[PDB]
């Protein structure tokens, strides 16, 4: 009955939007970023290489002191470096062997983990009997997840693969507030630096800005083919970065809706897995399918080094807080510290 | 909870033998370090021995190193050691003392209870220059210790700790690198120093606060003690 | 053709 | 370095420990299930004996432990926990060969999971788990093939028989899996190879077709490490 | 409302609010990154090069 | 004369020094990659690379010039990795031949001894052994002067000479081809047996007839490449051999043909599948 009356008059609503942000839209990034001088060839090797792992790596989350990190792989074992010496503090025996997520709370005292259980778990790592433990329980999602990420010490937002991300509460471990909105498959998460907003990508070319404490979608953009693969807020907190199986980058800014810059490449055609900036917001890792992760350059668009080092596909690449080391996880079953 | 208790006590010969044991209860007894401390008749504290987790490396005192001996039983939960031909300089009161080492960890958590031996009839030496200080409620006292060598190591690191023997009780952590403070203690503790001087520092003195202050070093593995620093009304 | 040395390695010592 | 030195020891005992859990995780082998609601995945297990939708089911046989990755309620899209199986020895795919309208879309899956990206090294084991029907269906004469399938004009039997029955059955039981069997032998070079079989629901042997074509998925790539072939 | 045509009409509902959102010139927002970059630019010892010596990884 | 045998010589030289540092250099690129199967072609590699390295670039000197004038330790030292080499390149290869039969005849029931910790105790054992037989050839070959010149002929005496001669030739030669030439004819009977085959494009017709024609290669330098140098050692001793122009030019040929059997081990083995081209 009012499927099809319905139906005529959201198509004029989306033209609507197109023509705004057509008429809004004043010039490109390309033209003006044309007065600087370029970065140049960016070489690092690898510093240290851990060792120990017996299977693919999904995911790695750094510290908040730039010295301790957490990797999961399908061993189902959740390991603690030492990026310094290359020790180990904890090994951790996992409850399902197929995770996705991993995350470290900024307190230091817990980690997360998640996976094709449609549960993130929680473990507290300084506890008096000198072991670790899981302390809290998240289930209620009918999907798989794909990201865990603490806020402050006592919530934690997670985004699945069944259309939804949620918010809870560790200390009552029931969904606070649910967000919904999208189509398809969730795959990316990431938190702003205030931690008031945050982004989500699917698997729909759309990602979404979302508000933590109503659970209203603010905004939504469009523009890629495939789905979408990683999100990650730059260091501003203005915009994000989003990598799709297009083999193609490209950022958002949160006044215009609209994309600025596109990082693509003739020669690249392999889908890309994980991005993260650094720090300032100038350098742009890139892990593609194509047995290596990549630097790109977030306001020229050009390339500028390569981490060749691995003999598989790239599925994981973060930086640290302080801007010192850059870890990358692989199929290789090898997690390789470079600088 | 966490408790150790331990026992093998009594009168010995001049020239016997004995044997202790602790019980650990209340925690994974298979990934903490072990030590043994003593305590002389109103005097202050010396080790007696060392042992690892699986049992891979020991240390022993050069005072009675090849006569002692330190034994492990992981599924038993129960450390032990063993004494062959005592003297007359071995009545002390012995303690058992857990360690975990890894990045971040504080030695030296829990101290056992105690128990008391009687016989019928190149290091780094500190020295603790006072020895009894008045004090009265609501004041601030510093209390120092002298160090032989700089204990500052290049990773940065100053392996300095505190200890609290209260009458009729055993001593407890307050600072485990002369910086940070252990969990359990109020706030008002703390501590400072560089390389060579150091000090305490407390801001606010209550009742429960009497008793004998104690300083470590963690260097070189033939640890060694302070002298006593008592504190009275 | 053969040398001293060629016939020495083979036959041995004395006669070569 | 005296703390140092006891946290350098315990990540070696580490260490001793990850490596054991690698010895006695690499003498099992992994295994898949795909096919139809009316398919047959269950009654295949039962015979040779909340939102949790792996339900990871094992057995034995000939000394090999066996773990089959059962996994159900995959919403809507499989494409995106496909590429956390590409380790697996062998995929078992099972389908209805009674139902004639569901036929074409029994093709259909066959047909996108022999072409997988991250699906190029691992041969299928496919299974036919309705065989009793198709001998009742045809007797009776309730419908003929040839609407749902317009190809007996140019079909017979090339000289094969199997135990004796009606070669009627037997003709049409070879169309069936002939017509699986041409798309294989399309993009396999050798890394590929399918083992289709017939089953019914009152067969038991199912496990040793699994065990024995292990040896063959096996054998043929110790035969390429050696460079032999 | 939630009938028969919900998610039509909650795609027709949700998008006016995107809409009632103030935009900005794209010009001032195209040179807010170009700016932000230079103000942070020092403290990143993988885009300025770092010593050998002061380089907890390195050494 | 003065110029084929130079050019010979050096030919081999190349081929063998170019095609066993390939093998090694895919194997060792990367690392992590290296399993049972792949231990003992590195072996093999390693052992053949040294051979040619001894052996070729001074025994040609015997034909060209003089005497032995450069060296006077190395008459005793060259000698000894001669037959070091070629006593642990002829064991290996009565290894994969072994190794081979197993992954093959048992792929499930073989994995538990088959780890590479359990290959490495092989290696050392075939190293070890390779000591023991070669050992007595530092006294064998001694720096002597005949006619005032530098020259190390063999040293010791006749009767002491038949009974090394003879063990080099049981021990490197005819006890290895009776392992190698064995295995391999079960491993044809099993894989040719009256058994029903999967299919008929790749079952039987292509994949069981390429492992059938390339074994039979393998089978056949081992036997030919090693044979001539102690069918002319044998000729001396217990035959009469005139020393003239009508078998000299068999005695430099008999070396040429002994020299194939490392140059061409790093290609069949190993530059023939697809994984390592």
């Amino acid at each position: 009955s009012e499927l099809d009356q319905l139906r005529q008059e959201a198509e004029q609503l989306k033209n609507q939007i197109r023509d705004a942000r057509k008429a809004c839209a004043d010039a490109t990034l390309s033209q003006i970023t044309n007065n600087i001088d370029p970065v140049g060839r960016i070489q690092m090797r690898t510093r240290r290489t851990l060792r120990g792992h017996l299977a693919k790596i999904y995911a790695m989350h750094w510290g908040t002191d730039s010295r301790l990190l957490v990797s999961a792989s399908q061993d189902g074992k959740l390991i603690i470096w030492d990026s310094y010496t290359t020790n180990k503090v904890h090994a951790i025996p996992l409850r399902s062997s197929w995770v996705m997520t991993c995350a470290y709370a900024p307190s230091g005292n817990y980690v997360a983990c998640g996976g094709l259980d449609n549960i993130c778990s929680i473990y507290n790592l300084k506890t008096r009997e000198g072991n670790v433990r899981v302390s809290r329980e998240l289930a209620g999602h009918t999907g798989y997840l794909s990201c865990c990420r603490f806020l402050d010490d006592n919530q934690i937002v997670t985004s699945s693969g069944d259309t939804t991300c949620a918010l809870w509460d560790i200390e009552t471990g029931q969904q606070t507030t649910t967000f919904t909105g999208h189509t398809g498959d969730v795959m990316s998460l990431s938190l702003a630096p205030d931690t008031r907003l945050f982004v989500s990508g699917a698997c729909d070319a759309s990602a979404k800005l979302w508000d933590v404490r109503e659970g209203m979608c603010r905004q939504t953009f469009t523009g890629h083919e495939s789905d979408i693969n990683a999100i990650c807020f730059f260091p501003n907190g203005n915009a994000f970065a989003t990598g799709s199986d297009d083999a193609t980058c490209r950022l958002f800014d949160l006044r215009a809706d609209q994309e600025l810059m596109t990082y693509s490449h003739d020669n690249i055609i392999c889908g890309i897995t994980s991005v993260s900036f650094s720090k300032s917001g100038r350098l742009l890792l890139a892990g593609y399918d194509d047995f290596n992760c990549n630097v790109w350059d977030a306001l020229k668009a050009d390339r500028a080094g390569v981490l060749a080092g691995h003999d598989n596909r790239v599925s994981c690449l973060g930086v640290t807080d302080d801007g010192m080391a850059v870890a990358t996880g692989s199929w290789d079953s090898f997690l390789k510290i470079w600088n | 909870d966490v408790q150790l208790v331990e026992s093998g006590g009594g009168l010995v010969q001049p020239g016997g033998s004995r044997k202790l044991s602790c019980s650990a209860s209340g925690f994974a007894f298979s990934s903490f370090g072990m030590h043994w401390v003593r305590q002389a008749p109103e005097k202050g504290l010396e080790w007696v021995a060392y042992i690892s987790s699986g049992s891979g490396t020991i240390y022993y005192a050069d005072t009675v190193k090849g006569r002692f001996t330190i034994s492990r039983d992981d599924p038993k939960n129960t450390l032990f050691l063993q004494m062959t031909s005592l003297r007359s300089e071995d009545t002390a009161m012995y303690y058992c003392v857990r360690s975990i080492y890894y990045y971040g960890s504080s030695p030296f958590d829990f101290w056992g209870q105690g128990t008391t031996l009687t016989v019928s009839s190149s290091d780094i030496v500190m020295t603790q220059a006072t020895s009894s200080v008045p004090v009265t409620p609501g004041e601030s006292v510093s209390i120092s210790c002298r160090s032989s060598k700089s204990l500052l190591h290049s990773n940065g690191n100053t392996y300095l700790y505190w200890f609290l023997q209260r009458p009729g009780q055993s001593p407890q952590l307050l600072i485990y690198r002369m910086s940070n403070l252990a969990s359990g203690v109020p706030d008002r503790f703390s501590g400072s120093g560089s390389g060579t001087a150091f000090t305490l520092t407390i801001s606010r003195l209550e009742a429960e606060d009497v008793g004998v202050y104690y300083c470590m070093q963690h260097l070189e593995y033939p640890l060694t003690f302070g002298a006593g620093t008592k504190l009275e009304l | 053709g053969w040398t001293l040395n060629s016939a020495g390695y083979l036959l041995g010592p004395h006669a070569v | 370095s005296a703390e140092d030195k006891a946290a350098a020891e315990r990540s070696k005992m580490i260490d001793k420990n990850l490596r054991e859990d690698g010895e006695k995780a690499r003498r099992t082998l992994r295994l898949l299930l795909l096919g139809a609601d009316n398919s047959g995945k269950s009654t295949i297990v039962k015979q040779m004996r909340g939102t949790s939708g792996i339900f990871e089911t094992k057995f034995q046989v000939d000394k090999v432990n066996f773990h089959m990755f059962d996994v159900g309620g995959q919403r809507d899209e499989r494409r995106k926990w496909i590429q956390c199986f590409n380790d697996v020895t062998a995929i078992i795919f099972v389908v209805d060969s009674s139902d004639y309208n569901r036929l074409q879309e029994a093709l259909n899956d066959f047909k996108s999971i022999w072409n997988n990206r991250w699906l190029r090294t691992i041969s299928v084991i496919l299974f036919l788990n309705k065989q009793d029907l198709l001998a009742e269906k045809v007797l009776a004469g309730k419908s003929k093939i040839e609407d749902y399938f317009p190809e007996f004009a140019r079909y017979t039997t090339p000289e094969d028989a199997t135990p004796g029955e009606d070669p009627r059955v037997t003709r049409a039981k070879y169309f069936i899996r002939k017509e699986f069997v041409d798309i294989s032998t399309a993009s396999g070079d050798g890394r590929h190879i399918c083992y289709p079989h017939f089953t019914c629901a009152v067969d038991t042997e199912n496990a040793r077709r699994i065990f024995n074509d292990c040896k063959d998925i096996i054998l043929q790539m110790n035969l390429r490490e050696y460079n032999l072939v | 409302n939630t009938a028969s045509i919900a998610q039509a009409r909650k795609l027709v509902e949700q998008l006016k609010m995107e809409a009632n959102i103030d935009r900005i010139k794209v010009s001032k927002a195209a040179a807010d990154l170009m700016a932000y970059c230079e103000a942070h630019a020092k403290e990143d010892p993988l885009l300025t090069p770092v010593p050998a010596s002061e380089n907890p990884f390195r050494e | 004369e003065a110029v084929i045998v130079p050019l010979l010589f050096a030919l081999i030289f190349l081929v063998g020094t170019v095609g066993n540092t390939l093998v090694l250099a895919v194997l060792l690129r990367g690392g992590q990659a290296v399993s049972t199967t792949n231990l003992f072609i590195l072996n093999l590699g390693v052992a053949d690379l040294c051979f040619i390295l001894c052996c070729v670039p001074f025994q040609a000197t015997i034909y060209t010039l003089d005497g032995w004038v450069f060296g006077s330790l190395l008459c005793k030292a060259v000698h000894f990795l001669i037959f070091l080499t070629m006593h642990a390149s002829s064991f290996t290869l009565a290894a994969v031949s072994l190794d081979r039969y197993l992954a093959i005849r048992y792929p499930l029931h073989s994995r538990e001894l088959r780890t590479p910790r359990n290959a490495l105790a092989a290696i050392g054992l075939i190293w070890g052994l390779s000591l023991l037989f070669s050992g007595p050839y530092l006294s064998y070959y001694r720096q002597s002067q005949l006619a005032n010149l530098t020259v190390c002929h063999p040293a010791w005496s006749a009767p002491r000479r038949r009974a090394m001669d003879i063990c080099t030739f049981v021990f490197s030669y005819l006890l290895p081809v009776l392992v190698l030439g064995l295995t391999y004819a079960r491993t044809l009977r099993y894989l040719w047996r009256a058994v029903d085959p999967v299919a008929a494009g790749s079952g039987a017709r292509r994949a069981k007839r390429k492992v059938t024609r390339m074994i039979l290669i393998v089978a056949a330098l081992f036997c030919l490449c090693w044979m001539p140098h102690h069918a002319l050692i044998l000729c001396v001793w217990f035959g009469q051999f005139p020393l003239t122009r009508a078998t000299y030019a068999l005695r430099i040929l008999s070396h040429l043909v002994s020299y194939a059997n490392s140059c061409v081990n790093p290609i069949v083995y190993a530059l023939v599948s697809k994984h390592f081209r």
